[PDB]
């Protein structure tokens, strides 16, 4: 409930400070002050157009190994068994494995962009 | 010259100290004079608990010693 | 005559696969960099107290034009035109009308300080020294108006910078 | 140790303005505290003084004066406040103050100096300077 | 009382982020022959307050294209949770002690991102979309290597528990034991603030001001606090798990104040490299993560692995 | 009255923030620009005076037109303009930006940055030195100083 | 053009500073003309008034004294040094450096000072013109220029530091903007743009 | 400039050149504002004699 109460606390701040901000200043707002900024001069198309990801491979490569950072974070307490020969075989496998994937990814071209 | 900078890195270090101050200090005030008990396992808040039971008053920081006994 | 930047060809030595190796990866060349930033750090900085202390000038510095005037206190602009003449901006308007004395004076002197150029021309051009720029520069205004100068504020102008500017004028007038 | 002499030069600018006051009143008006031989002060008030120790551009500053033509400046100062005498001095046109080297005499040159007086009611309003140039007839009086 | 406590972590993290800004104008001017600022208040003192009011009292601007709904929810994002990740920290006892700490800090870093990428959309300009995905990447490429290292050095705490960093340190620095692990994690600690050279997201000299280019005012200001709350507390971060503390149950005083003193260095530290080296470009930055930092770190984690096993020295779990 | 007091002391408070903290914006058209830049750097920072450049017109206050204003460029500037937030201070710096200066009589250039936006402050010189400028700026200060928009507020 | 960051097309508009300089030269006497050349490149404003003045002295079949040569090369050297002084600065700055700019910049404020003091104004002097200079050096100029130019050395050596062997800054300009040197002459290109790319021709050496 | 020995000695170190020989900031070495007047010299063509334009 600590965690909660701390959470709103800030959360009220935060909003509250927005609020402020758009209340107690003085307000002109017309057309041309609220256009989109394109360094002066307007806008050619939207910017709600597909943006080309030109590292796609990369960000489901990351999804891949947040994956193994997940499986890895249990690691401080399995150092806390009495087989610590198979703990630390399967660990390091994993890692290995982890390793092996960069690799093959990276020599396939697969971390370059475009 | 280089000097004029450190005025301002006071401040900060000034308030950037008393968070920790006050959370040691409040902490003291709230337990009676003594650190916050750190229950990180289940064994520990139960001693919390039959120490609550063991006070009287429903406080876990006061503590009953030899005196309770016999 | 020709100097060759870069094709310099590193050493293949173990000891200086070693060095450019621990450079790599114990970073030694942004050490260096933040070395001198931090000299940079702990030597006096060269800021300038102003409005309190003021940057160096020289006598022949350009700034607000004026209309300067005979020890007697006779203007000295005898209505050549030829200061108006060889602006490089046309900044300057020039009438004249014989004056009741019968001398050649000027009955308008305009100078718009919003097309200037600051050339320093007609300092050099105008022949009797009657128009000089100042050592004056915080001259802003808060109208466009007020920067489209005249004959009376030029002179006012004159009369109000004169002891700077003669003393401005002897030190250069041997260089010109 | 140096430490220790730096200490003791802040002291002794702390005691050169006059105290703590005087100190604390430096520091707010011209955030600098450095005290420096007195060449002179103009009619103004300004005072200028020279510290040749200083690097080029820092040798010579001046204190304007906290009233100048009916107008309260001990916050609000300008460059436009310095007399054209001691501008030279200031802006390093020339090594000799006007104290050691008054300027010439000239009955027309002004008395009292103007600062900038843009956004007041002295402020320059540009008006032509010469008169009409064509004059029209004026129609009789009599009705005919 | 505990509200109280919150107020006073919040409260003066506030005015330590304000202040922070003047030391870096300041630290920055006289690394490039400049005196910071100095007129506003004794030695610039007040100019932080300034800046404040200022920006509170500007008119803050609705684009016309923006989805207001998400181009306000990001801002405050953004400040509660850099004022939330302060909340497990210990200096010396935190205001809350969690078994899992360093997960949630690393969570709570993972789900600011959002208003980065939430403001640059919403704001609808190609400028923002541009430093979205920005973020975007570089989010992806320092993640990893930061939980890696991470687990890596927590290893030896034995727990994830943030207060036991300090008994694990009580005779030396973690630094001496992991000094790479350490510079990887600074470098990450960087691209995670989104500061020099890794100041892609907002990237002025590139993008004219990145995400929060249609940004004003109170939003504005609010952006920047998360911004310098964020660099304060991951350098205090920093501090807890390498540079280690002293601490004296009886005077925890001690403790706070060497603490806020390595602090200090570190964000130091990271101003001193915004003045010194030039940008990186992102396709840089996520090289540099993934083929250079990511293998060095996957070696290291599992010599660290490795290392408590076969010397013995297997951290205790409690 | 006290009302009176209470709005003259926090309209100076607002006047003293807005001063104080004077962000232009990086806009810097012809060789003007250059005694800007000169007047960022160490001999002249501006930065002690709180005036730091800030890109983004949002997060700007103060458009400082250094440089000749082509009638190609009036649109961008009115545009960058409009969307600066206010309240918005225009600085023209130069003889090309306060009334065309060298090129008043060309076809490309806008005789004034008068005619499309607002000036506030106009700076004479070609190029007009960077104490100039500063001087320039912190005339705008104490023009912002002089401000009584609370008062104003108040008596109306 | 921007597929995603990749830019598929740069198209240059210019003409945001078109102030027809050209058409007004034609209704200026030729000394009224000279101060346009110096607001033409507003970095390297003695060297266009060299290149002026020099055209014109051609047409006039009129040699300028040697002293002025003299210095006229003296301060276009100087006016090189500002020219690139701001370029490399600047361009650091674009790509993220920031702080040579500064450094260098306190000199620039020095080399404006001799220009000041040569001339009144610290940029824009019409000093060079055709037939000369408008006026000698003042007094004491020379000196002041040699202790200048004894200590500069050390404040480019910093900048180097600073960039030249970094690897941040190496990877934002080691292999971007290849020109071959068949490209760079057929497009027009001139000075470093050719010179970098390994073709050996500078104007001051092949025409003097 | 007015660095303490031990402030010298750091800038020194960091940079790995000696500071104080060469600093930025300008002190006594600079040229006196106020000069002995000057003396130009006259050019070629000032000759009393055998000096007709159209020779030159
Ligand atoms: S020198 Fe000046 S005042 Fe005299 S005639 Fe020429 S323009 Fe007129
Ligand atoms: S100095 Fe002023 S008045 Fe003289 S020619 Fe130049 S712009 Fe015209
Ligand atoms: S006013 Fe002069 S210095 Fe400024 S842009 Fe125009 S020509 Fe250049």
């Amino acid at each position: 409930m600590n965690i909660m109460l701390t959470l709103l606390t800030n959360v009220t701040l935060a909003s509250l400070l927005v609020l402020i901000a758009f209340w107690l200043p003085q307000l002109n707002a017309y057309s041309e002050k609220t256009s989109p900024y394109e360094c002066g001069f307007d806008p050619m198309g939207s910017a709600r157009l597909p943006f080309s990801m030109k590292f796609f491979l990369v960000a489901i490569t990351f999804l891949l190994f947040d994956l193994e950072i997940a499986l890895l974070l249990p690691l401080p307490w399995a150092s806390q068994t009495n087989n610590l020969k198979t703990m630390l075989t399967m660990a390091l496998f994993l890692l290995i494995l982890l390793a092996a994937s960069l690799a093959y990814e990276w020599t396939q071209k697969g971390l370059e962009w475009a | 010259m280089w000097f004029e900078i450190l005025p301002g890195i006071a401040v900060m270090a000034a308030c950037l100290f008393i968070p920790g101050m006050a959370t040691a200090h409040i902490h003291k005030f709230t337990n009676g004079g003594k650190e916050k008990r750190v229950a990180h396992f289940s064994y520990q808040w139960n001693l919390m608990e039959r120490d609550r039971c063991i006070s009287g008053v429903n406080r876990y920081h006061v503590t009953k010693g030899l005196e309770n006994i016999d | 005559t020709y100097k060759f930047v870069n094709m310099r060809e590193p050493s293949m030595d173990m000891k200086s696969v070693t060095d450019r190796a621990a450079q790599t990866l114990l970073w030694t060349e942004l050490v260096r960099g933040l070395g001198m930033t931090l000299s940079y750090l702990f030597r006096e900085p060269a800021t300038i107290n102003y409005p309190f202390e003021k940057g160096p000038l020289s006598p022949r510095f350009r700034g607000e034009h004026a209309l300067r005037r005979y020890p007697s206190g006779e203007e000295r602009c005898i209505a050549c035109k030829l200061c108006e003449a060889v602006c490089p901006a046309q900044a300057i308007t020039i009438e004249a009308e014989p004056r009741a004395d019968g001398s050649r004076r000027t009955t308008r002197y305009d100078i718009d300080m919003t097309k200037c150029i600051y050339c320093g021309f007609c300092q050099e051009a105008c022949p009797v020294d009657a128009i000089v720029e100042g050592p004056n520069f915080e001259f802003s205004t808060e109208t466009h108006e007020e920067l489209l100068y005249n004959k009376e504020k030029l002179l006012n102008n004159g009369d109000k910078w004169e002891a700077e500017i003669a003393a401005n004028i002897q030190a250069d007038y041997l260089y010109r | 140790m140096e430490l220790v002499q730096v200490l003791r030069r802040g002291l002794q600018q702390v005691s050169g303005h006059g105290g703590l006051r005087g100190y604390l009143r430096v520091l707010f008006r011209a955030n600098d505290v450095r005290v420096g031989t007195l060449v002179g002060e103009d009619k103004y008030g300004n005072k200028y003084y020279e510290d040749n120790k200083q690097f080029f551009g820092r040798h010579r500053w001046v204190i304007y004066t906290t009233e100048m033509n009916g107008r309260d400046t001990f916050w609000d100062v300008d460059g436009s406040m310095v007399p054209p005498e001691w501008h030279r001095w200031l802006h390093c046109m020339t090594d000799d103050p006007p104290t050691t080297k008054p300027p010439t005499a000239r009955k027309y040159i002004w008395t009292n100096h103007k600062f900038n007086v843009s956004g007041t009611p002295q402020q320059y309003v540009p008006y032509s300077t010469t008169r009409k140039k064509i004059q029209e007839w004026v129609p009789p009086s009599t009705p005919y | 009382m505990f509200m109280i406590n919150i107020l006073s972590l919040i409260i003066p993290i506030l005015l330590a982020v304000a202040f922070l800004t003047l030391v870096e104008r300041k630290v920055l001017g006289y690394m490039q022959l400049r005196k910071g600022p100095n007129v506003v208040g004794p030695y610039g003192l007040l100019q932080p307050i300034a800046d404040a009011l200022k920006l509170f009292t500007k008119e803050p601007l609705r684009p016309a294209t923006s989805s207001i709904s998400m181009f306000i929810i990001a801002p405050i994002l953004a400040l509660s949770l850099a004022l939330t990740m302060w909340v497990p920290l210990p200096m010396p006892y935190p205001l809350i002690n969690m078994n899992l700490g360093v997960l949630f800090m690393l969570a709570m870093s993972s789900l600011a991102v959002y208003s980065i990428l939430w403001s640059g959309w919403a704001s609808n300009s190609k400028y923002a979309l541009i430093g979205a995905l920005r973020a975007v990447a570089q989010t992806i490429s320092y993640e990893v290597t930061l939980a890696i290292i991470l687990l890596s050095v927590l290893l030896m705490n034995g727990s994830y528990t943030l207060s036991t960093l300090i008994t694990t340190q009580e005779h030396i620095w973690m630094i001496f034991t992991s000094w790479p692990l350490a510079m990887m994690w600074f470098i990450s600690t960087l691209a995670e603030t989104n500061r020099a050279p890794f100041d892609l997201t907002e990237g002025e000299s590139e993008l004219v001001s990145g995400f929060n280019v249609e940004y004003a005012a109170g939003p504005f200001a609010m952006f920047f606090m998360a911004e310098y709350a964020n660099i304060i507390m991951m350098n205090a971060f920093t501090a807890i798990l390498f540079l280690g503390a002293s601490h004296d149950p009886h005077t925890p005083e001690l403790y706070t104040i060497n603490f806020v003193l390595k602090t200090l260095a570190l964000t130091i530290t990271f101003l001193w490299i915004r003045a010194s080296y030039p940008r990186f470009r992102y396709d840089q930055l996520m090289h540099l993560l993934w083929k250079s930092f990511l293998p060095l770190t996957l070696a290291l984690c599992m010599w660290h692995i490795s290392l408590p096993i076969m010397t013995a020295s297997i951290p205790p779990q409690s | 009255s006290r009302g009176e007091y209470v709005v003259a002391k926090l309209d100076d408070l607002v006047n003293w923030a807005r001063r104080s903290s004077l962000w232009p914006m990086t806009f810097g058209l012809a060789c003007c620009a250059v005694e800007m830049m000169h007047m960022a750097a160490p001999r002249y920072d501006m930065d002690r005076f709180g005036v730091v450049f800030r890109a983004s017109p949002r997060q700007s206050d103060v458009m400082i037109v250094a440089g000749t204003l082509t009638n190609k460029m009036a649109p961008a500037l009115r545009k960058v303009y409009d969307q600066m937030p206010e309240p918005r201070y225009v600085v023209s710096m130069g003889s090309c930006a306060n009334g065309g200066g060298y090129y008043h009589y060309s076809y490309s250039v806008v005789r004034g940055c008068d005619r499309i936006v607002p000036v506030d402050i106009y700076v004479p010189g070609c190029p007009p030195t960077a104490e100039a400028l500063l001087y320039g700026i912190l005339q705008l200060q104490r023009k912002i100083k002089r401000e009584k928009r609370l008062r104003i507020w108040y008596r109306r | 053009e921007l597929s995603g960051e990749m830019v598929r097309k740069c198209d240059p508009h210019i003409g945001l500073l078109h102030r027809g300089t050209e058409k007004l030269i034609e209704y200026k006497t030729y000394l009224q003309a000279l101060p346009y050349f110096d607001r033409l490149d507003y970095v390297s404003m003695m060297c266009n008034e060299q290149a002026y003045s020099l055209a014109v002295e051609k047409l006039l079949n009129i040699q300028p004294p040697p002293r002025a040569q003299w210095i006229r090369v003296l301060f276009g050297e100087i006016t090189r040094l500002l020219n690139h002084i701001m370029a490399v600065t600047t361009h650091a700055l674009d790509i993220g450096a920031m702080t040579p700019f500064f450094w260098m910049f306190e000199e620039r404020e020095k080399m404006f000072e001799f220009y000041e003091r040569v001339s009144g104004a610290r940029m824009h002097a019409a000093y060079i013109r055709p037939g000369g200079v408008h006026q000698d050096l003042p007094l004491g100029l020379l000196d002041d220029i040699y202790e200048f130019s004894k200590n500069f050395s050390f404040r480019i050596d910093e900048l180097e530091e600073m960039l030249t062997n970094n690897r941040i800054w190496r990877n934002r300009t080691v292999d971007i903007g290849v020109v071959t040197a068949e490209d760079a002459l057929n497009y027009g290109f001139s000075g470093v743009m050719l010179r970098g790319s390994g073709i050996q021709w500078d104007l001051r050496k092949t025409q003097p | 400039a007015s660095a303490t020995r031990v402030i010298q000695l750091l800038r020194n170190w960091a940079s790995g050149r000696d500071l104080q020989a060469k600093l930025q900031l300008r002190y006594q070495e600079i040229s006196k504002r106020t000069q002995p007047p000057p003396k130009l010299p006259v050019g070629p063509s000032h000759k009393l004699s055998n000096n007709y334009y159209c020779t030159r």
